[PDB]
RNA sequence: UACCUGGUUGAUCCUGCCAGUAGCAUAUGCUUGUCUCAAAGAUUAAGCCAUGCAUGUCUAAGUACGCACGGCCGGUACAGUGAAACUGCGAAUGGCUCAUUAAAUCAGUUAUGGUUCCUUUGGUCGCUCGUACUUGGAUAACUGUGGUAAUUCU
RNA sequence: UGGUGACUCUAGAUAACCUCGGGCCGAUCGCACGCCGGCGGCGACGACCCAUUCGAACGUCUGCCCUAUCAACUUUCGAUGGUAGUCGCCGUGCCUACCAUGGUGACCACGGGUGACGGGGAAUCAGGGUUCGAUUCCGGAGAGGGAGCCUGAGAAACGGCUACCACAUCCAAGGAAGGCAGCAGGCGCGCAAAUUACCCACUCCCGACCCGGGGAGGUAGUGACGAAAAAUAACAAUACAGGACUCUUUCGAGGCCCUGUAAUUGGAAUGAGUCCACUUUAAAUCCUUUAACGAGGAUCCAUUGGAGGGCAAGUCUGGUGCCAAUUCCAGCUCCAAUAGCGUAUAUU
RNA sequence: CUCUCGGCCGAAGCGUUUACUUUGAAAAAAUU
């Protein structure tokens, strides 16, 4: 007996057929578009989408006024809207079955740092977050895959402690400036 | 200066003769503020002496702006000497513990239970 | 962590071997005990011959 | 086992205690006493995990050993003493009084009461029997025996009893149209009015209760505690008045409170 | 995501098994920068074990003439701290393993109107018509003499 | 009297009994002292009985894998039932005496096997299923194998005792002591599994107890079992190469853009490391926070496998033998996943 | 679906008995 929990989950699925050209090319498309480190981030987002689709299908097998359908559909729709993947005017479960991996890829912190003009590229965005220059609200966030909510979209900025931000010069610049 | 103290979840615990709260410390570009400095800051905040103030369990957040810990102010030094743990009372120099290991005490105990009578006090 | 590196430095030639520490008399007794009770590698050449 | 078990694992503790998984291997293990193990709140869980006067069990012992805690008017120094339904906890140093009555979700409310309401308690009578020299005795739900009860008091009635004297002050019969709180099963904590009692000989009777909104629910007769006469309760009720809201209405009231306050 | 690729014929379709593939366990090889959690002598041998530790315990409230310490006030039995020892309680919990065990164990359901129960909590505790302003003998710790190679022996 | 669904229940009355190996009816201890020798307030400990609590133990109903190369079994020696008793905490062939001849079985008894402790549960998952569950929760069982007791409320107890069987320790040879399927650790076995560390601070348990103790438990150590996040570069100019758009029928021009590729230049940003201080904690460590140093081949250098018969991936090179074809060896190039990736075996 | 006694109803026999379906009570946590 120990005061430990052993509850833990794999968060991705390896595909059944390893070598098919269309899936490889589409994965490479997404990796290049979004600056992902490897195929496993594609598999991770694909997994969360598959989970959400299974939940929506099992809710849709229920009859229309079933209270579990109303409660759990409202919760699922509210969460998908809250991370900005579904529009607010599309609170219908069937629209969940229309989504794509690219939406949850657009809601990453890497992509939102790229689209807000703090970075010159998507790879510059991953590097910018990973090196403690990006802060959401007033919290330094180091994780590229941090999914940004709609109330947190207008609050992504530069760390008040970063050289590009508040302004203490970095290690290289302070080394070079003291040579002369 | 730039280190500010706020107290969040204040409670006047009249059963353990103290006031206990969560202490939130802001130090935007420094390290984690030492516990003694927080103790004079709480002594200035609550209009008292800092030898009855005990703070513990501070964790700095990721990013460095903020550190949360717990603190409690005792009415007197006597209630502090009664109701505080011995180790927190030792961190302030008010208690000194015995310098013997478990192996030494346990072997002494098992050795002196092979002896009957007041010769028990002669076993090392 | 010194010992950590040491184990790795050893593992290119001694792959699965325990690094005893010989600093004190108590550790010397532990090593002597480990040496007395341990399975013996038998070398065929000297075992077929009286030496 | 070769004799009584003395320990309680944390994951085997009662769920309504609301203990978390990673604090320890063990749960506080109530002592034997006036309430069952699965239907009690030990004093350490109340005074540490609910009221937060103490942060560890050691200073729970420090609060207890100063004789600041009373259950039903008596100083209880044991930190795992089993307190249960309708118990009146008095802490006169802080000047606070509590009654241990259930939430609508089946957990022991932190329910603060008036010092005037701390004087009495309601006990469900659990058996009546005649002892030597023809003396009627009454055994309640928390192991009280009262000599010479009123002859009108039968089993399953509720007696209002005075904590200082230990003598019966009043009683309520088990009738229809009469107010009860559920003390077990899936409907635990709900408060309503008895409408029916379908008797099953050699088996358990089932009592039908109607909520203040019109919701109807049944329980076993052992799960019924009469708490008022007709429609008005004889004690203070907690915030939720025994009306179990559905999860949709819980979500709606939570969002309405967020929108109104914030 | 209710998914495929190949293998017998000169060539075609079939049956039919297999190979690839994917997951889960054990092991193992090569490699390994950071950080969070985290299983871990079950499988074979319920095989065999050196050494150490794993179970003890005192409040104002059972027994203090150990100066082992320690103030009175002096006829005041006993200030107070208190090792030892007697007495009481615990050692039937916890921890380990899976050998046994196949309507046995075990789960759900019921019963004790067929039983016991330390303890906690409540009741009962002048309900008996018949030296007490206090009863008796011991035995430890302690002092002293010892036996045996050897024991938590005496 | 009172109760139950049902008492031979509870309570009542009478005649008595009441075990010396004996049933209650207080020769106990502390703290404050006060009233009219007598009256006393809080407690502590004991205690017959009844209730309660924690159980425990016997029963009820339903539910388990493989085997007929196990078809009849139990019954003298209790197998099924009856009466009376014994014993037990109690109901009962539990045991005894005498009777009755019963009881179970192809709806699979009885016997044997299981790489069988049982459940909660795990993997797969359209669904039905198939496979797994020694293992932290619940229930059982055992302490080398059997057997029998003592104390106690509770044990057929093994960190209790007494024997025998198998092992084994010390000895002055007369004697004495034993039981890691507890925590470490060792030997053996094997394909196969960590430190003879620190602490009662946490969780809780026990005791006369706020105070002592706890290899339970917590903490570090070993740990690529497994699961989570996640570095190994980014940008600008320059030079070529594409692709758009303006002007030209086109060639062409675009200080017109955009996108790639560099034995090309450039300083900006930083961790990995090294190392003060806090913080952490029982004391530490780690993490988190922060000084200082810390990057150009940023040598601070990513591996593991597979490809020239099909899923992803070759019209390649050099040695070596055999009669241009052709056994063995070392490479290049490409593809896949990536701090991970092959293999064996089992299983789905 | 009814026959009696007590306040249009409550008790009683149920109506051949089942298999089936539904409801209600009750049914550890952890895991999912």
């Amino acid at each position: 007996p120990v005061a430990r929990s052993w509850v833990c989950r794999k968060t991705y699925v390896t595909p059944r057929r390893p070598f098919e050209k269309s899936r490889l090319d589409q994965e490479l498309k997404l990796i290049g578009e979004y600056g992902l480190r490897n195929k496993r981030e594609v598999w991770r987002v694909k997994f969360t989408l598959a989970k959400i689709r299974k939940a929506a299908r099992e809710l849709l097998t229920l009859d229309e006024k079933d209270p579990r359908r109303l409660f759990e559909g409202n919760a699922l729709l509210r969460r998908l809207v809250r991370i900005g993947v579904l529009d607010e005017g599309k609170m219908k479960l069937d629209y969940i079955l229309g989504l794509k991996i690219e939406d949850f890829l657009e809601r990453r912190l890497q992509t939102q740092v790229f689209k807000l003009g703090l970075a010159k590229s998507i790879h510059h965005a991953r590097v910018l977050i990973r090196q403690r220059h990006i802060r959401v609200r007033k919290q330094v966030v180091n994780i590229p895959s941090f999914i940004v909510r709609l109330d947190s979209q207008k609050h992504i900025d530069f760390s008040l402690r970063s050289p590009y931000g508040g302004g203490r010069p970095g290690r290289v610049k302070r080394k070079n400036a003291k040579k002369g | 200066d730039t280190v500010t103290i706020r107290t969040r979840k204040f409670m006047t615990n009249r059963l353990l003769q103290r006031k206990q709260m969560v202490i939130d410390v802001l130090h935007p570009g420094k390290a984690t503020v030492p516990k003694t400095e927080i103790r004079e800051k709480l002594a200035k905040m609550y209009k008292t002496t800092p030898d009855v103030i005990f703070v513990f369990g501070f964790r700095t957040h990721f990013g460095g702006g903020k550190t949360t810990g717990f603190g409690m102010i005792y009415d007197s030094l006597d209630y502090a000497k009664k109701n505080e743990p011995k180790h927190r009372l030792a961190r302030h120099g008010l208690y000194e513990k015995k310098k013997t290991s478990r192996k030494q005490r346990k072997e002494r105990k098992n050795r002196m239970k092979k002896v009957r009578g007041t010769a028990k006090a002669n076993v090392g | 962590d010194t010992r950590k590196k040491l184990s790795k430095a050893v593992e290119k030639r001694f792959p699965h071997d325990k690094l005893l520490l010989l600093d004190t008399q108590q550790e010397a007794g532990m090593l002597l005990r480990q040496l007395a009770n341990q399975k013996q590698q038998h070398l065929a050449f000297r075992d077929r011959r009286a030496y | 086992a070769r004799g009584p078990k003395k320990h309680l694992k944390r994951v085997a503790a009662p769920k309504h205690w609301m203990l978390d998984k990673l604090t320890g291997v063990f749960a506080p293990r109530p002592s034997t006493g006036p309430h069952k193990l699965r239907e009690c709140l030990p004093l350490i869980i109340f005074l540490r995990n609910r009221l937060k006067y103490a942060l560890t069990g050691d200073e729970v012992k420090k609060i207890c050993m100063q004789r600041f805690i009373k259950i039903d008017g008596k100083v209880r120094t044991d930190i795992t003493y089993p307190a249960g339904f309708m118990d009146v906890i008095s802490i006169d140093k802080t000047g606070e009084n509590f009654r241990l009555i259930y939430d609508t979700k089946g957990r022991f409310a932190v329910h603060r009461i008036t010092p005037e309401e701390a004087k009495y308690k309601l006990c469900k009578v659990r058996k009546i029997f005649v002892g030597t020299k023809g003396i009627p005795h009454l055994v309640t739900h928390d192991a009280r025996t009262i000599r010479y009860p009123d002859p009108l008091i039968k089993v399953n009635d509720t007696i209002q009893i005075d904590l200082e004297t230990g003598k019966i002050t009043d009683f309520i019969k088990f009738d229809t149209g009469n107010l009860c709180m559920v003390t077990g099963g899936a409907n635990l904590g709900r408060i309503g009015v008895i409408t029916n009692r379908e008797r099953h000989p050699g088996s358990f009777d089932v009592v039908h209760v109607k909520d203040a909104n019109g919701n109807s629910f049944a329980t076993r007769l052992s799960n019924i505690f009469v708490i008022g006469k007709g429609n008005k309760p004889w004690i203070s009720l907690p915030r939720g008045k025994g009306i179990r809201l559905t999860i949709a209405e819980e979500r709606d009231k939570r969002l309405a409170a967020k929108q109104s306050s914030g």
